DNA sequence: TGTTAGTTGGGGGGTGACTGTTAAAAGTGCATACCTATGATAGGCC
DNA sequence: GGCCTATCGCGGTATGCACTTTTAACAGTCACCCCCCAACTAACA
């Protein structure tokens, strides 16, 4: 996997993320740690291979303090549709609960922040899969807005970053993490782009709420498979609602492309639909 | 308000090029032979042309294609979405039109009985030479009056012809759209 | 005005002088659809058209080569059957400038337009003399070449004007088998008393008539089992609404599908291939009236593009030969052949001498019709794209459902993104499905092929001859490698595949009918309140934290579905008999073809169904009856058959009660382990004790004899295993040797260990090895290693055992399989070595880059379909949905290891089920079989152990492995190079286990070998 | 029952074709790449 | 041979490559066709 090496990068991030609570995942030979300790954090490591955690644990004795290692692989947290059985993996509820942290609301400030680097060749998954527990509020995300500060690679940011502006890397997580998080440009390390994403206060809303974000979901995979094809196109296979008169009311034209909406009129669309009144339904979403 | 007019063109080619210079000196020279010939013989001139003088209009068009190539560059990436709009449907209206055109003219080439004369019609065609008038549109007028206060009796020739053309139209369309049955092209048959 | 008249005359001539100058001036996925394009054209006499398109292919230099010289024979045909002799010498032109050579086809065309426009004997005779220094032959041409009747009577005709004495071999004498087994089923020597059926000669006649009917119909109506109440209001305007939009959308269809056939002959005359003709080829009518059917039956959550496409067809395919044999007179003598064959079945009917129907069939005539070989695959994608988009663009509905100026398309296609590759879907309107619901549509739809037939079926005599009268069957169902194993059935001699021909006939000869009482009161449930406890699927209304109530409502609403289904045909066949035919996997497994209503189904499917023809008791026929009662109710499984009986006798009280009050008594059949069938048993029972002879009761329930793990059978009979003959019931006794009881022992001692080491799986199984759990596991490891049918099921059984925790269901069932093959394994050491032999020599054979085949001892040949990686898409304006050719690449190594030991013990157990049914065929037994069970009545069950036995016994006694071996060896040890791998694999191969001493005559001794 | 368009004839005016070659744009058949998502043994690579 | 890695109707969409058809590029003259005038009507929907 990838693991901070160098100590100058150690202090670099240290002073950053002190600008609380941390949860720094795979620390490896533990030198973002103690850089961290050194400078006054309070940490608990979240360690996925155990041959690391005799010396975090030693480091963190010679402090003798708040420092807390854990023998948990923080990308397999809460598999979804599993049976619960493995060491590594564990539930967030649980780990939680035995380092006292406790729920806030969703409209309260940021109670915790984890920090720590994508798998090399894991971007897409973690991505996808922090995407589904953010909007369905479970795993962290049940206990507020939790900050993830994540170096990830060039590719996979400048696809996530990307925007009509942009079109070639224009895509459905594009879309799910942009109207998600307000991600920020913490330092770029030659390239790796530590990304800092803090969910969004306003992310739900009366039409978008936990309970349905799966039917967004569904819309924006469906519009991403004919990418250069019209929006109405895809409407027409979406909703029994008069498309053109949906996509009148979002204020874009019958010819408008997918390719140039932009993530809010992606959630404006969404609302919209779903603030239809007089219907028996809105959505044709009938999937396994 | 045209933007296709105003859009840069393809440089000539090299041959394209040496009949454009030599055209107005055999124009000059022959100025009674028709375009045709004078086409020919300097095609025939081009076939003649040594490779190596052709080469030099192939240099010059490809330098013209390099200028071609910034100057469209520039101008596309200098169209607003309005002005790719209206080029575009530009570019279909004037498709529909040529094979409008196309199709019309065929269906002119294809020889095919007129359709029937009314007796209206051949009251005019019998008529409109003599009948008073300025122009075409006062004698038609003219001949329209007239035929209006004609009385039944007046009327008895022009409607006998009529009736024969249309026993006329109807023989002739047989044979024809058999004829067109042959080549294939039962389109053009009576619907019902 | 002659002046002007004039004038158009003469611009009229010169028009015609205009029109006067007018006038002047190796296999491939292309050449498939070319080559199907001109054959195609001869079934819609079409020749202009595939004349044009051959000449333009002709005509330009890349094009050319892409010609065959079969599709040059096709146009030749063509205008041969026409009589255009001059079109048939130009296309010769053709052929002749394009190089290449004539064959008998091209002779054989020649010679029918000379005999049809009936040419000079000089021409003639010039014909046969230089076909005769080409050296073609001329009898070779009436046998090699496919030709129709017609073409022969032709040929004929042309030949007899030049040679009038040439006559074709004499015919038709057909071989008998002469197989080691199968020698004393085909001999004459024997006294054979095969059975007749009930029903006499016209009343067969009249069946026959009603089924080639339905089969012409394509369609089946029947009426629902359904719709109880009903809205005085609201099942009204649902109805008229549907009937309007249902006319609205015949309309539509039949413009758009003109329209389409518009478009696709305009791009014929222009230079592209098109499925136009195969759109001429069914009656428009017909195209609409199945369309609308397929959108009357689309299920409401939607169905595969694809999937759709092939069942399109499918349907145009069988409609089209439907449509063929009609025309071509091909129907009339099927009804005299049939009507002549129906003598050996009918009872005041009899033949001259006696014979399989398989045999008379053949006897009769028999010219077998003619067989139509199918599309090529991507012809019957692009079809099936074209139907499904035309009907999905021509059918419209407006969206205000219960002032409807909007209108929205009725079927509209959204995408499914689980599988990491999103897949076209084809969904109905919600608004069009709440509609149907309203409706409450009074009947169902089924196509002729899957319901069962109303007369006897047709004898097999031919891979591609069967089942039902007019519609084309496969004799084999195995759909991967379909090519192979097809091509290998008629490569093989034809007597090879008599014995199985003969069984299958004999399976679906078997006469059934619907037991009354069982359905009024399955349907009494089903009408009410259902009764899962009774496997009864409840309505709707008893539906059950959101997403479990929806998945258990989704559940019971598909079991409802299967139920309404079946239970609904079966209401229709009430008071009807029909048969069922049979079909076979690539293992020789035989199926029932009609999967709603079949025998194989379920327990209340098995107690719906009864022989049509009864059996008086008898001695013992009230005896059986008891046992079968006891057997199915599971009480005394580990009890001999004396206490069986006993048992019986003393609950006998409760078995009339029972048979009485079914609902409303004492219930006590509800608590047997197979209730309906227990319950049809009490009623048998009933009869027979209570009538005034039980031994002259006809009986028509029938008895089942099942070998409990045929499959351990099989291998201890194979390796002559001591151990194996008696744990599973090989060596006889007195009481039944339960093998999954020893096996969960040794099981237990195993999982004793590994939970005394702290194992988390083997200490939560602990006191749940049962006899169930290892008898479903044993049958899984033995049946199939992998490939998890049987493993979910097993799955399903340890999860209704409430008190296991949940999370280990898979962990345990996995660990559950692996303890059985070790055990097994550590018991039968032999059984591992034979299991051991034939894995290896499967990997080694499979290595080699060819696939495992071998002949089961009934001359049947075996051949393993799994292969990979073989892939072309199409595109229709735009899903681009994929296709499998049948070229394959590479064999799966994997899959054809494991599946070889398994796949060789169903061809044992599918020819011994085999052997059973022919002989007790000639003594007049019924026979039919499911799986591993065995029935017949009553009467009757002594004699079909006896056969069964006798059968058994006669198989495992010649060297199976010894001659499985010895052919591996002789079709896989011949590759001259390399001769290593040859080497490794006849050690491997030669290396047969030793048999054991266990005297294999002791089966014919063992009363609980079959019980 | 309502809409189209082709004749009846002339005269003025806009417009395609015929003579030619060059090559840029653009329509076929095929192989390829992507998007995403989750404990034993056999094959492939060094 | 030894060690490491992937696995238990592959999906539809859209991109480069080898080939072949279509057209935009230059121009002078001659025939056409459009329109108008109004009316009439065979043909089509």
């Amino acid at each position: 996997k990838r693991y901070v090496t160098d100590r100058r990068l150690a202090e670099t991030l240290a002073q950053i993320y002190l600008g609380h609570l941390l949860l720094e995942c795979n620390p490896g030979p533990g030198i973002l740690t103690q850089a961290l300790l050194e400078a006054g954090a309070k940490v608990v490591a979240l360690e996925s291979d155990k041959t690391f955690i005799p010396h975090l644990e030693s480091l963190g004795k010679n402090l003798d303090g708040k420092l807390r290692v854990i023998h948990c692989d923080f990308f397999k947290l809460d598999p979804r549709s599993g049976g619960v059985i493995k060491p590594p993996a564990m539930s967030s509820r649980g780990l939680f609960k035995n380092l006292g942290i406790e729920a806030v609301p969703w409209t309260a400030d940021i109670p915790l922040k984890v920090v720590g680097m994508f798998p090399s060749r894991g971007e897409k998954r973690a991505l996808w899969k922090l995407a589904y527990d953010l909007y369905s509020c479970t795993s962290i995300y049940k206990f507020g807005r939790i900050e993830v500060n994540m170096f990830i690679g060039e590719k996979e940011f400048q696809k996530l970053m990307a925007d009509p502006g942009n079109p070639d890397l224009y895509h459905v997580l594009s879309v799910i993490w942009q109207l998600a998080c307000e991600i920020k440009v913490l330092h770029m390390e030659p390239k790796l782009y530590l990304i800092q994403m803090i969910p969004r206060q306003n992310l739900f809303t009366k039409n978008l709420t936990p309970m349905n974000y799966n039917i967004f979901f569904h819309l924006l995979k469906h519009c991403f498979g004919r990418r250069s094809a019209t929006v109405i196109d895809h409407l027409r296979s979406l909703t029994p609602l008069d498309a053109r008169d949906i996509l009148m009311q979002i204020g874009k034209q019958e010819d408008e492309k997918v390719v140039n909406m932009h993530p809010q009129d992606f959630k404006t669309l969404f609302e919209t639909i779903e603030r239809s009144k007089d219907c028996a339904y809105k959505w044709l979403y009938d999937e396994t | 308000s045209s933007v296709l007019a105003s859009s840069p063109k393809k440089p000539v080619s090299s041959y394209l090029r040496f009949s454009k210079e030599q055209l107005p000196i055999f124009k000059a020279q022959n100025p009674d032979a028709k375009t045709t010939e004078l086409i020919r013989r300097i095609a025939q001139r081009w076939r003649e042309l040594p490779d190596s003088k052709k080469k030099i209009y192939q240099d010059a068009y490809r330098a013209e294609w390099q200028v071609y190539k910034e100057e469209i560059s520039r101008f596309k990436e200098q169209l607003t979405p309005s002005q790719i709009m209206s080029l575009e449907k530009e570019i279909m209206d004037k498709h529909l039109k040529r094979k409008a055109m196309t199709k019309k003219k065929e269906l002119t080439l294809l020889g095919k009985p007129k359709r029937p004369r009314s007796a209206y019609n051949v009251y005019v065609a019998e008529r409109f030479q003599e009948a008073k008038g300025d122009s075409p549109q006062e004698k038609l007028k003219t001949v329209k009056e007239n035929w209006k206060n004609l009385s039944d009796s007046e009327k008895e020739l022009y409607i006998q012809h009529a009736k024969e053309d249309e026993t006329r139209y109807h023989n002739e369309m047989k044979s024809w759209e058999e004829q067109m049955i042959e080549v294939g092209r039962k389109d053009l048959l009576r619907r019902t | 005005w002659a002046k002007i008249l004039e004038k158009d005359k003469r611009t009229q001539q010169m028009r015609m002088q205009r029109l006067k100058a007018k006038l002047q001036m190796q296999l491939s996925g292309q050449q498939q659809r070319l080559l199907a394009f001109f054959k195609c054209c001869l079934l819609t006499d079409q020749l202009p058209l595939a004349h044009h398109l051959l000449v333009v292919h002709h005509g330009q230099r890349q094009k050319r080569k892409l010609l065959t010289l079969d599709m040059y024979n096709a146009v030749m045909l063509g205008w041969a059957r026409q009589g255009a002799f001059k079109e048939l010498v130009y296309v010769l032109f053709m052929v002749k400038d394009a190089g290449l050579t004539p064959d008998l086809l091209s002779y054989a065309a020649a010679l029918q337009c000379m005999g049809r426009q009936d040419q000079d004997a000089g021409t003639i005779e010039r014909c046969l003399e230089q076909m005769s220094q080409e050296g073609l032959k001329l009898q070779a041409l009436f046998t090699a070449v496919l030709l129709s009747e017609e073409d022969r009577a032709t040929v004929l005709k042309a030949v007899h004007k030049v040679k009038p004495t040439f006559s074709l071999p004499p015919q038709l004498p057909p071989p008998v088998n002469t197989s080691k087994l199968l020698r004393d089923v085909y001999a004459k020597d024997g006294r054979v008393s095969y059975p007749k059926l009930h029903l006499p000669l016209k009343t067969l006649q009249c069946l026959f008539e009603k089924q080639l009917h339905m089969e012409l119909a394509s369609r089946v109506c029947v009426v629902s089992v359904e719709k109880p109440t009903l809205p005085s209001k609201e099942v009204k305007h649902a109805r008229k609404t549907l009937k309007t939009l249902r006319d609205q959308w015949e309309k539509a269809l039949c413009r758009a599908l003109r329209e389409t056939k518009n478009r696709l002959e305009r791009e014929v005359y222009e230079g592209r291939f098109s499925l136009y003709p195969f759109l001429c080829l069914l009656d428009e009518r017909e195209v609409v009236r199945m369309l609308l059917q397929v959108l009357q039956a689309l299920p409401a959550q939607g169905e595969s593009f694809t999937t759709l496409a092939r069942e399109l067809s499918a349907r145009t395919f069988s409609r089209h030969v439907v449509q063929r044999q009609r025309v071509s007179g091909q129907v009339q003598a099927l009804q005299n052949h049939y009507r002549k064959y129906l003598c050996l079945l009918a009872s005041d009917a009899e033949v001259p001498e006696p014979c399989l129907p398989r045999q008379y069939w053949e006897a009769l005539g028999a010219p077998e019709a003619l067989r139509e070989q199918p599309w090529p695959l991507p012809v019957q994608m692009e079809l099936g794209k074209l139907l499904a988009e035309m009907l999905v663009q021509a059918t419209q509905m407006p969206c205000s459902l219960d002032r409807s100026s909007r209108l929205v398309p009725v079927l509209y296609h959204v995408y499914s993104f689980r599988n990491v590759q999103q897949i076209g879907i084809l969904k109905p309107h919600p608004a069009y499905v709440q509609l149907l619901e309203k409706a409450a549509e009074p009947t169902l739809t089924f196509e002729a092929v899957d319901v069962p037939m109303l007369c006897p079926p047709l004898p097999w005599t031919s891979p591609h001859s069967g089942a039902f009268l007019l519609s084309p069957t496969k004799l084999m169902r195995t759909v991967e490698g379909a090519t192979q194993h097809q091509e290998l059935l008629e490569t093989c001699p034809p007597t090879a595949l008599h014995g199985a021909l003969d069984a299958l006939t004999q399976l679906g000869n078997c006469a059934w009918r619907v037991n009354g009482r069982v359905l009024d009161l399955v349907l009494q449930l089903f009408q009410a309140k259902g009764c899962p406890q009774l496997g009864v699927p409840a309505p709707p209304s008893e539906a059950p934290e959101l997403a479990h109530c929806q998945k258990v409502a989704r559940e019971m609403h598909s079991l409802r579905a299967e139920a309404l289904y079946r239970l609904s045909l079966a209401q229709h066949l009430r008071d009807r008999v029909f048969w069922l035919p049979h079909n076979m996997d690539f293992r020789g497994r035989t199926y029932p073809c009609p999967p709603h209503f079949n025998h194989l189904g379920s327990d209340v499917a098995r107690a719906l169904l009864e022989f049509a023809q009864g059996r008086p008791l008898g001695p013992h026929g009230l005896d059986w009856l008891k046992i079968h009662l006891v057997n199915l109710t599971g009480l005394k499984k580990r009890e001999p058959l004396r206490k069986r009986l006993a048992f019986a006798e003393e609950v006998m009280d409760d078995i009339l009660d029972s048979a009485d009050q079914p609902l409303t008594g004492r219930k006590w059949w509800m608590g047997a382990e197979e209730p309906w069938q227990t319950l049809a048993c009490c009623m048998e029972v009933a009869n027979a004790v209570r009538a005034s002879d039980p031994a002259a009761y006809v009986s028509h329930l029938p008895v089942h004899q099942d070998g409990s793990c045929n499959g351990l059978q099989h291998y201890a009979a194979l390796g002559r295993d001591s151990v194996g003959a008696a744990s599973v019931n090989l060596e006889p006794s007195d009481v039944p040797q339960d093998v999954y009881s020893g096996v969960a022992a040794q099981v237990e001692v195993f999982r004793r260990q590994d939970a005394q080491r702290g194992m988390r799986v083997a200490q939560v199984l602990e006191g749940f090895i049962t006899r169930k759990v290892v008898k479903q596991t044993v049958m899984t490891v033995v049946y199939g290693v992998t490939r998890y049918g049987g493993r979910l099921q097993i799955e399903k059984r340890l999860r209704e055992l409430s008190d296991f925790p949940q999370e280990f269901v898979w962990e345990a069932s996995h660990y559950l399989v692996r303890q059985v093959f070790k055990s097994l394994q550590e018991m039968f050491s032999g059984t591992r070595a034979i299991q051991h032999w034939l894995t290896e020599s499967a990997r080694l054979i499979s290595h080699m880059g060819s696939v495992v085949e071998w002949v089961t001892p009934l001359g049947v040949p075996v051949i393993q379909p799994y292969r990979l990686d073989s892939k072309v898409k199409q595109i229709g304006g735009s899903i681009t949905y994929t296709h499998n050719g049948d070229i394959s690449r590479k064999p799966n190594t994997r899959k054809q290891k494991n599946g070889f030991p398994p796949n060789f013990i169903h061809s044992l157990d599918s020819s011994h089920m085999m052997l059973t049914a022919l002989h007790c065929y000639r003594k007049g037994l019924t026979f039919v079989s499911v799986h591993d069970c065995y029935w017949t009545h009553a009467a009757d069950v002594s004699v079909m152990n006896q056969v069964c036995r006798e059968q058994f016994v006669r198989l495992h006694s010649e060297p199976i492995l010894q001659d499985l071996s010895r052919f591996l060896v002789k079709r896989f040890c011949s590759e001259p190079q390399k001769i290593l791998e040859a080497s490794q694999l006849k050690e491997t191969l030669q290396a047969v286990p030793k048999p054991g001493a266990f005297d294999l005559e002791q089966v014919k001794r063992s009363t609980y070998f079959f019980s």
